[PDB]
RNA sequence: AAAUGUAAC
RNA sequence: CGCGGGGUGGAGCAGCCUGGUAGCUCGUCGGGCUCAUAACCCGAAGGUCGUCGGUUCAAAUCCGGCCCCCGCAACCA
């Protein structure tokens, strides 16, 4: 089946995997733990950096957080389904009874475009205000300008000042504030574009609901987005994986392909 | 763009501009040269210009030779200060060229290429220029 | 120079070092040219006086190590990209006095 | 470097100090001390150069010493080592080679414990 | 004169 | 744009002035106590001294140029 139809960029990037907790407390955090080892031993599995830049362990262990930069070829596009609630059905490492506990925890998965910093005060989208400027200064307030007041035309940021004396060290401190705004503007929509990003793929469902749920009483590893369920546990809850995920990136394929 | 690597002193005082060219007044790598017709400190602004329009006319092909570097400081005094208070800073470096030297060479293209890319580059220059092609005069040099 | 130089094919300059070469001969015995096979010279490989053939009677006048020719890499567009966002160090002052 | 190339204890029975040379052990002593008729208690002090010279001239020609001896061991490593056999390769990692177990231990081939 | 141990008998 | 103060392990500071040895606290790692965590105990690891230079036999240190950061100044019309 012609394979060679959709295209979709990111799939080959590099990407980020955002491991925290979820539900169950301490014993939340220590599966955090166990999946990010998975994710680690499957990006040796195909030779992929996995850089480690942000964590916060667990008190009985694992990672309250757990960030990491995952370098290769077709990271994002192998990974791009590990994102949401990961449910388990175990005995804790904090129980003597033997009672079973439902804990869940979550993962994000961003592919990273280009990153940042490229944007600098060019002139043509630049109209700036001469005038003289306003309260003391004597005569020579009267007459000379010497008030900036620039305005920049796209973004609409106005920063004006009047400060020093000479409109040109007020040329400076206009300058040198419009790009102040320039790039606190573009940060905000640029991580307010983060939050409202990572807010869906989490998922406040971490109780229980979308993804996968592990069972360690008889080994059920299922994903309820097909259904597909199997006992491979033991070589996926101790190793690698990336055969598994492949009915996940199939039927996605005839999802998207039969309709 | 072009600047000396490192210098003696940072600051040079600015001289004349009196006469011909001392040398470099005939072709001695390509075919085509771009000869100056009036004295003026060359900006390494517009030396890169110059050379940018070149390759981007050759588009593939071709080599040309820079045979003037701006090893020269120049200085300014920042905006809007007095006079005095010492010299201005180093503001950029520029080439000291006068009547007769030869600026830029091209080879390895054809005639109609070498005077259409060093015509654009004298329209980068602040100065009259004169095209022209290797000569047994300059062989014989 | 005779021949198209392998190099100048795969979109090189032959660089032309020297049009002519200093030499010891008689009147009676001027030659006209003297030829020079190019065509084997790649990107970037060079002819030097030595591997002149010198006709009957005259006698090279430079050190034979003296390079006559070389085949150099073209202008290129896509190099400009990098080029201009090639940062310069600034330049270093050599030191005086105390300093050296 | 009386003999041979060592300069054994003196003050010792010359039993005891032939050991002292790369090559020869307790068992070589008593064999050369019997083929030179020396007695095996005397301190290498109270040799006679007669018996010194004695002793020197059959030790150093019976079996192969010190530098000599360094240099075929090392070729018989030298050799395993570039006809790349398994006990080559345990030679080239610095590993044990006669079979022992690494996931303890093996620390006389390994050296000191190289903290993780 | 010495804290804590969540969440499925 | 002036003036004078700073950049030293992961974090925060000392070391300069009288040049040759980079130290303190927390932290990181390995081991113990405990049923387990913290705390506590034992041991260990960790620094281009912002750069580009060079003074000197020798620079974290002294002396210049640059890149950041901190405080002050910017008055009479
Ligand atoms: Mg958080
Ligand atoms: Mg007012
Ligand atoms: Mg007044
Ligand atoms: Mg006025
Ligand atoms: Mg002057
Ligand atoms: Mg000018
Ligand atoms: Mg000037
Ligand atoms: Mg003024
Ligand atoms: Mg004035
Ligand atoms: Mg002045
Ligand atoms: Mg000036
Ligand atoms: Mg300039
Ligand atoms: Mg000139
Ligand atoms: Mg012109
Ligand atoms: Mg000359
Ligand atoms: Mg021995
Ligand atoms: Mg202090
Ligand atoms: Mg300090
Ligand atoms: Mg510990
Ligand atoms: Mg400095
Ligand atoms: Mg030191
Ligand atoms: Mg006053």
């Amino acid at each position: 089946q012609v394979l060679l139809l959709p295209k979709d960029p990111d799939d080959e990037r590099n990407a980020f995997l955002e491991v925290r907790a979820g539900t169950g407390g301490d014993e939340a955090a220590l599966f955090a733990g166990d999946l990010f080892r998975m994710y680690s031993r499957y990006a040796e599995a195909r030779r992929w950096r996995v850089e480690i830049m942000s964590a916060s362990e667990g008190e009985h262990g694992g990672y309250k957080e757990i960030i990491a930069k995952i370098s290769g070829d077709g990271v994002y596009g192998r990974l791009k389904f590990e994102s949401g609630g990961h449910r388990v059905q175990r005995v804790p490492a904090t129980e003597s009874q033997g009672r079973i506990h439902t804990s869940a925890c979550t993962v994000a998965v961003m592919p990273e475009l280009p990153d940042a910093e490229l944007p600098d005060i060019n002139p043509a989208d630049l109209r700036i205000d001469t005038f003289r400027s306003s309260g003391a200064g004597g005569q020579h307030v009267n007459t000379t300008d010497s008030a900036i007041r620039i305005t920049h035309l796209p973004t609409g940021i106005v920063v004006e000042c009047q400060d020093e004396r000479s409109q040109h060290k007020n040329k400076a401190k206009a300058l040198s504030v419009l790009g102040a705004r320039i790039h606190a503007a573009e940060m905000a929509k640029r991580q307010q574009a983060e939050a409202s990003t990572r807010r869906n793929l989490l998922g406040s469902g971490d109780r229980s609901d979308r993804n996968r749920t592990y069972n360690f009483p008889q080994g059920r590893v299922t994903d309820h987005r097909i259904n597909l369920t199997l006992y491979r546990l033991d070589e996926v809850m101790e190793g690698k994986l990336d055969m598994l995920i492949e009915p996940i990136i199939q039927e996605h394929q005839a999802d998207q392909l039969a309709a | 763009m072009l600047m000396p690597r490192r210098m003696k002193y940072r600051k040079q005082q600015r001289g004349r501009l009196k006469g011909a060219t001392k040398g470099g007044d005939y072709v001695a790598f390509g075919d085509y040269g771009l000869v100056a017709l009036e004295p003026a400190w060359i900006t390494a602004q517009q030396i890169e210009a110059a050379r940018v329009a070149m390759v981007r006319h050759f588009r593939r092909g071709g080599k040309i030779f820079i045979r003037i570097f701006p090893d020269k400081p120049y200085t300014k005094k920042p905006l809007e200060v007095r006079m005095g208070k010492g010299k201005g800073n180093v503001e950029g470096y520029v080439a000291v060229v006068k009547p007769g030297r030869v600026m830029f060479e091209v080879a390895g293209v054809t005639e109609e290429q070498a005077m259409e890319a060093l015509r654009i580059a004298g329209h980068k220059l602040p100065i009259k220029t004169k095209i022209v092609r290797r000569d047994a005069y300059d062989e014989a040099q | 120079f005779v021949g198209t130089p392998a190099g100048v094919r795969a979109g090189g300059v032959l660089q032309e070092i020297h049009r002519d070469i200093l030499v010891k001969v008689s009147p009676r015995n001027i030659p006209e040219f003297i030829e020079v096979d190019v065509s084997g010279l790649e990107i970037g490989d060079s002819l030097h006086a030595s591997d002149l053939k010198l006709p009957p009677g005259v006698e090279l006048a430079v050190s034979p190590e003296e390079t006559i020719a070389a085949v150099v890499p073209p202008e290129d567009v896509e190099k400009l990209a990098e080029e201009a966002a090639a940062e310069v160090a600034e330049p270093e002052v050599i030191k005086k006095g105390k300093e050296e | 470097a009386r003999i041979a190339g060592v300069e054994i204890p003196r003050n010792k029975r010359v039993d005891v100090a032939l050991t002292y040379i790369y090559g020869i052990g307790k068992a070589r002593a008593k064999e050369a001390l019997e083929k030179t008729g020396i007695n095996p208690a005397t301190r290498v002090k109270d040799l006679t150069e007669a018996e010194v010279v004695r002793l020197r001239e059959y030790v150093e020609n019976t079996w192969k010493l010190e530098g000599e001896l360094r240099a075929e061991v090392a070729a018989n490593i030298k050799r395993l080592m570039d006809i790349g056999c398994y006990r080559g390769l345990r030679h080239r990692r610095g590993l044990p080679v006669r079979g022992q177990r690494t996931r303890t231990n093996a620390r006389t081939r390994k050296g000191p414990r190289k903290t993780v």
